């Protein structure tokens, strides 16, 4: 097989790829774990 | 036999996760054991500011360490004066020294229980099978040494401590039936208090590290994964090369 | 250059905990470690914190851990935090000891990481029991009566030796004031023996569960073993959490809450549940002098396993016998804690003969002839 | 008002388990009651006890009557 | 600085392996997937798997050490009951 | 967007981390506080203390 043709990632793979939606729901789960580990650190 | 007979589980209401003591049976087993078992027992590790917010109110409590006597600094000449008690002071013993404690009670050294719910095994089950687990007879084939009692579930069986539990022996402050098995739960309680007085706060404390912890611990996979998302799902293919070179 | 490796002070950090080279395929079995790490710092910084309000002689010894437990502001927490994560110090530390003996951690060009590690064990059994006798309980004293009377055996030095490291007669206030300032000393021997330790281990790295050459596929350790060690940091840390708030004298012995007493002794004399199965090597030979040679070997004989192994394969993954009879050895060892809590009494003590050989032959018999066999079924099943 | 206990411990003593435990603990107890009769009994240095038999009966009612306790008291 | 001794690992460049060629890699960023994609079907299917594989591996050892305790906890309760104190006396 | 406001610069970032955490330790206290009292109406020494009337 030709190395320019690619493996298939499709069960892997988001149906819609959107950064602004994309990095605010993972930004806010590290957020959380901050939030939380401030609180615990203090 | 010489193991002594294993208690029972019995329905305490402090048992489980988030239950605290029942604060009026500590009132209340403070009563039973300045009555019953204040004579020949000591509570050395308690002072009296304790007491204060938790079974008795601050002028209740600023009142029962003025009836006793503590030794003052000696006087403008040296002579030793004594003083009556406040907050900051101890729960006094009934014996001066070790040897006055085994002359009253045929040799015996009754211990300290400021600590005796958790140095002996049995828990709380132990105290109470205790003091309500005495047969009026001993086992047909026994013969008790003089001046010892049987109780089966002392290990070894013979045992130098007596009944001191009847019914209606003490009078309580709110109506509550004086029976054998009423006190022996009561006792317990307060004596469960004296060992650990940090118990509810502790309690309390776990609950709130316990729903920080298992987030925490839920998030940190959540992170986990997605970090390592890249390298789970990452394919190799193997393509091999010309034996020309 | 970037800062983080030019830097001196920066440049050691940089090659043990960011840009260190990772296996791609560690399970997690190999998070034991950094737990450890974890633990070793606990014990310090709650021990430094506790060891404001505490007075090592024999009069003031066992009523300073009660005010400690009463007056300090949070000193509960204090003295569970740190009875506790000495009995957690020690079950990460087995479940080290025995992925390293499983996945065949000691063979070479790793022998000295494997006896660096004898040596940290050693001296943590030592900082424990030194730490036991502390409190000063009734357990306690007398399970010091017995260790240290334990070098009586040596001919015609140990009645000296034993007096010297009493302190005088027996277990008094020279020896509990000698006790303390050791325990302070031992953590920062075994902060130094770690720090040989990870030194012994950057020179070939770590291994994977495989057992063959991981050169091939490496993953830096920051944001990958980074985050899967806080993985198993919180899980620790809530485990860790129901034992002090929940349960806080579960693992211990009640009979420790009693002042120690030099004329009456317990019921029965027990050491704490990691002690528990070398007491029963000790108790197994029906002779004095032979008990302290037999008990101390079992440490030592760890020591030839690199030796014994004849395989040419590393680990007990794709082997049937030698993967099947390692059960038997971990639970012999199991078992072998067992007849340690129960007393000496028939048919107790036939057991603690049969299970104690059993046990040193896995190393001396066992693992020897089956790995022969296996490296035959090996070549005639190919051939 | 009686105690609470030594009542409800007299309700399983009279049991069907109960009377099969407390009945084995008295023909222990009657043939210890000969057997502590005998001539040569005092230098025998062997004397059969029933606490097997008493710690079987003992043991019983604790397990019956452990749960149903606490409720009556207050 | 001073010469130093032969190890089994370099570092990123001359880490100490073979020479590999014609193996291709493909990888896709994270913020661009869907994590827990499959966490069930692999808490149920997955883990039956390994464990119907390494069990029996844990089970015998532990079956034998299981009734080896039990066959002598039932005999010293015999041995120190009302009657086995004749076999006791035999055996201490 | 929300993304422009909050997570593109890291110093208003963790400022709102800290900001929500300052929050949090005062009503997390309170809410887990009133609850375990809740379930343990009459047994707490306001509740003995309450009695006496
Ligand atoms: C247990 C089995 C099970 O249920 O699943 C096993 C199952 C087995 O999968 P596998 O691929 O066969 O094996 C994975 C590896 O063993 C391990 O690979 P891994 O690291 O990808 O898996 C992480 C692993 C956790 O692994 C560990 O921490 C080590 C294992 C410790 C023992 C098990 C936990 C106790 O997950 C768990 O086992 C979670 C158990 C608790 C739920 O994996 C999962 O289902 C993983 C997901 C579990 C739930 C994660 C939820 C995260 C989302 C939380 C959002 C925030 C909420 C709070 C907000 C405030
Ligand atoms: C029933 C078991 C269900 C799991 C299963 O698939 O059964 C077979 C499975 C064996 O699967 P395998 O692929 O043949 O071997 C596992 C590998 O070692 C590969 O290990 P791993 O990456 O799966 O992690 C092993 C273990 C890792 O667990 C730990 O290392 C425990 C960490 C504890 C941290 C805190 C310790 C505190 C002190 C002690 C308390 O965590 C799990 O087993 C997660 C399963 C989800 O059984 C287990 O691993 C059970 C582990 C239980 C713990
Ligand atoms: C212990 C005390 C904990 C104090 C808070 C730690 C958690 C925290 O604040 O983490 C968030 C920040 C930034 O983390 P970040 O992943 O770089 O943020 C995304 C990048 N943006 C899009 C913002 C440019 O993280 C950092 O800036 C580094 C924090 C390092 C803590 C150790
Ligand atoms: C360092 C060694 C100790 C830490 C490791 C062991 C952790 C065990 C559980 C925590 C006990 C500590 C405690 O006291 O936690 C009490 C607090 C609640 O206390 P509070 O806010 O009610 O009041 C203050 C006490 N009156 O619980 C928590 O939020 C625990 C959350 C832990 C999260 C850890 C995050 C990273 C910490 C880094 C520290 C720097
Ligand atoms: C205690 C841990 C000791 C080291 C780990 C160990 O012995 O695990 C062995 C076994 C599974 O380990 P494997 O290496 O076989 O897993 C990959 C299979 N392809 O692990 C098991 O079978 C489960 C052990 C659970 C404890
Ligand atoms: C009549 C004197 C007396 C009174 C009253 C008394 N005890 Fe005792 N107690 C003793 C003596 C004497 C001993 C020592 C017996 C020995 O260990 O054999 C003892 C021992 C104990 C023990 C130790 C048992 C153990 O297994 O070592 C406990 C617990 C105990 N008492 C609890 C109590 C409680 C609880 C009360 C009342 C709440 C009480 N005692 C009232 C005399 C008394
Ligand atoms: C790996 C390191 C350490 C281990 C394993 C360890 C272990 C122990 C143990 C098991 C106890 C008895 C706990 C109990 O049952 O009450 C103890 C007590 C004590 N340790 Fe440590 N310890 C360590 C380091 C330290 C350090 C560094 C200090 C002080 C700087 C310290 C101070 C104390 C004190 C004061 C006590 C007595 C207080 C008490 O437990 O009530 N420890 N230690
Ligand atoms: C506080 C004590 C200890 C700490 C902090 C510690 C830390 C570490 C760390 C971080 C590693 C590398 C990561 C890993 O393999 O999981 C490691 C590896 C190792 N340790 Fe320890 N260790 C300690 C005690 C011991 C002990 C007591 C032994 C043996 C009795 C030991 C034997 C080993 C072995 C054999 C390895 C290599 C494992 C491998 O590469 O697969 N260590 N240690
Ligand atoms: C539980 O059995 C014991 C033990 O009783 C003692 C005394 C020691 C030794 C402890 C000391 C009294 C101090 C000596 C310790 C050192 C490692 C020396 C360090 C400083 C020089 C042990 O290592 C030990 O475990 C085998
Ligand atoms: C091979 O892969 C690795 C790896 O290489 C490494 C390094 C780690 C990381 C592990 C470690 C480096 C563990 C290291 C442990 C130690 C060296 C212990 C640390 C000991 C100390 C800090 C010494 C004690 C000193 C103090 C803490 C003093 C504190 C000060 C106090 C309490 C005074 C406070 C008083 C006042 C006045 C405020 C891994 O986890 C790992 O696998 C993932
Ligand atoms: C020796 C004792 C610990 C053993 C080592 C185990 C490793 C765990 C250390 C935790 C550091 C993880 C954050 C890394 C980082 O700075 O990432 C930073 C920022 O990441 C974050 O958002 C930080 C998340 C906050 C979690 C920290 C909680 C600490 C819990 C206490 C652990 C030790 C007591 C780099 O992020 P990057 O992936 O973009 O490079
Ligand atoms: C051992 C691990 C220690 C880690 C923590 C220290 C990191 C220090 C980084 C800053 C630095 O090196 O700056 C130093 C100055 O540091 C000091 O003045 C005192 C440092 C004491 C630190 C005590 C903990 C300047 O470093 P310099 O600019 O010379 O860079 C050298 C390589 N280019």
């Amino acid at each position: 097989k030709s190395t320019y043709r690619t493996p298939n990632f499709d069960d892997v793979l988001k149906e819609n790829n959107d950064a602004d939606k994309g990095r605010s729901y993972a930004y806010f789960m590290v957020g959380a774990m901050g939030l939380l580990s401030s609180a615990g650190a203090k | 036999a010489e193991h002594g007979l294993h208690a029972p589980a019995y329905a305490w209401s402090h048992n489980g996760p988030f239950e605290t003591f029942d604060h009026a049976s500590i009132r209340r087993g403070y009563q039973v054991y300045r009555e019953v078992c204040a004579a020949c027992h000591s509570l050395d590790r308690v002072a009296w500011r304790t007491l204060v917010g938790v079974s008795h109110t601050n002028e209740e409590v600023r009142n029962m360490a003025e009836e006793f006597e503590y030794d003052d600094e000696p006087d403008e000449q040296g002579n030793p004066k004594k003083r009556p008690g406040k907050l900051s002071d101890y729960i006094p013993g009934p014996y001066p020294n070790e040897q006055a404690a085994r002359a009253a009670n045929q040799g015996a050294l009754p211990p300290d229980l400021s600590l005796i719910v958790k140095a002996r095994h049995g828990g709380c089950d132990y105290i109470f099978s205790l003091l309500t687990g005495y047969p009026d007879e001993p086992p047909a084939g026994v013969a008790l040494p003089p001046g010892s009692n049987y109780n089966p579930y002392f290990p070894g069986g013979s045992i130098a401590m007596a009944r001191v539990l009847f019914d209606d022996m003490v009078e309580y402050e709110d109506g509550t039936p004086a029976t054998t098995s009423q006190m022996a739960k009561d006792v317990t309680t307060f004596l469960n208090w004296c060992a650990e007085p940090e118990h509810d706060e502790r309690k309390r404390l776990g609950l709130k590290t316990v729903i920080i912890l298992s987030s925490l611990y839920l998030l940190s996979i959540w992170v986990k994964k997605f970090k390592w998302a890249g390298i789970k799902t990452r394919k190799f293919v193997f393509n091999p090369p010309k034996p020309r070179k | 250059m970037a800062f983080r490796k030019s830097n001196v002070y920066l440049s050691l950090v940089n090659s043990y905990i960011i840009d260190s080279p990772q296996p791609s395929s560690i399970n997690y079995w190999w998070n034991m470690g950094s737990l450890l790490g974890l633990c070793l710092v606990i014990q310090i910084v709650t021990g430094i914190f506790m060891a404001m309000h505490y007075s090592s002689n024999i009069e003031l010894a066992f009523s300073s851990v009660e005010h400690i437990m009463r007056d300090v502001h949070n000193g509960y927490i204090l003295r569970y935090l740190h009875a506790n994560g000495a009995s957690f110090f020690f079950m990460v530390m087995f479940m080290h000891m025995a992925k390293g003996l499983y996945y065949g951690s000691y063979r070479s060009p790793r022998v000295t990481l494997w006896n660096v590690g004898v040596i940290i064990f050693i001296l943590t059994i030592a900082t424990a029991f030194l730490g036991y006798c502390c409190v000063y309980g009734q357990m306690s004293h007398w399970g010091a009566t017995v260790i240290t009377n334990l070098f009586s055996a040596i001919p015609f030095v140990g009645n000296d030796i034993v007096s010297w490291l009493w302190g005088g007669f027996s277990v008094s206030n020279p020896t509990i004031q000698r006790f303390f300032a050791l325990h302070y000393l031992v953590p920062f021997i075994i902060a130094a023996m770690v720090i040989m330790h990870l030194m012994a281990l950057h020179i070939h790295g770590s291994s994977n569960p495989l057992g063959i050459t991981g050169n091939l596929d490496r993953i830096p350790m920051h944001s990958y073993f980074i985050f899967k060690d806080l993985v198993t940091v919180f899980l620790f840390m809530l485990i860790l959490a129901l034992f002090v708030f929940y349960s806080p004298n579960t693992l211990g012995h009640p009979d420790n809450y009693i002042p120690g007493n030099p004329l009456v002794t317990p019921a029965s004399i027990v050491p704490e549940w990691y002690l528990l199965p070398f007491y029963a090597i000790l108790r197994s030979i029906p002779d004095k002098l032979l008990g302290v040679i037999t008990m101390f070997a079992a440490i030592l004989v760890l020591l030839v396993l690199p030796f014994t192994d004849r395989s040419v394969v590393r680990g007990n993954t794709f082997k049937v016998l030698s993967k099947f009879f390692f059960f038997i050895f971990v639970f012999n060892f199991v078992l072998l804690g067992q007849i340690g809590a129960c007393h000496v009494e028939v048919p107790y003590v036939l057991m603690g003969q049969i299970a104690t050989f059993i046990y040193f032959a896995y190393f001396l018999i066992i693992v020897p002839v089956i790995s022969t066999i296996e490296n035959v079924l090996f070549y005639i099943g190919r051939v | 008002v009686t105690d609470q206990l030594e009542d409800l411990r007299e309700h399983f003593k009279n049991t069907e388990e109960g009377k099969a435990l407390v009945h084995h603990y008295e023909e222990c107890a009657e043939r210890v009651k000969i057997q502590q009769q005998q001539p040569g009994y005092a230098d025998l240095e062997h004397k059969e006890d029933c606490v097997e038999e008493f710690f079987h009966l003992q043991h019983y009612l604790d397990t019956a009557t452990a749960p149903r306790l606490f409720d009556k008291l207050k | 600085g001073p010469p130093s001794g032969k190890t089994y690992m370099g570092w990123w460049g001359h880490m100490g392996g073979p020479k590999q060629k014609g193996i291709t890699s493909y990888a896709v960023s994270p913020y661009a997937q869907k994590p827990l994609q499959g966490i069930f079907h692999n808490a149920v299917f997955n883990s039956f798997r390994r464990f119907k594989s390494q069990f029996l591996y844990v089970l015998i050892p532990a079956g034998i050490y299981w009734y080896w305790w039990k066959n002598g906890n039932e005999y010293n309760e015999f041995l120190y009951s009302k009657a086995g104190r004749e076999e006791l006396e035999r055996v201490n | 967007s929300l993304y422009k406001t909050f997570f593109k610069r890291n110093a208003v970032f963790v400022g709102t981390i800290f900001a929500g955490a300052f929050v949090f330790q005062t009503v997390f206290d309170t809410a887990i506080t009133s609850w375990y009292e809740n379930h343990n109406k009459g047994k707490l020494w306001k509740d003995v203390k309450a009695r006496i009337a």
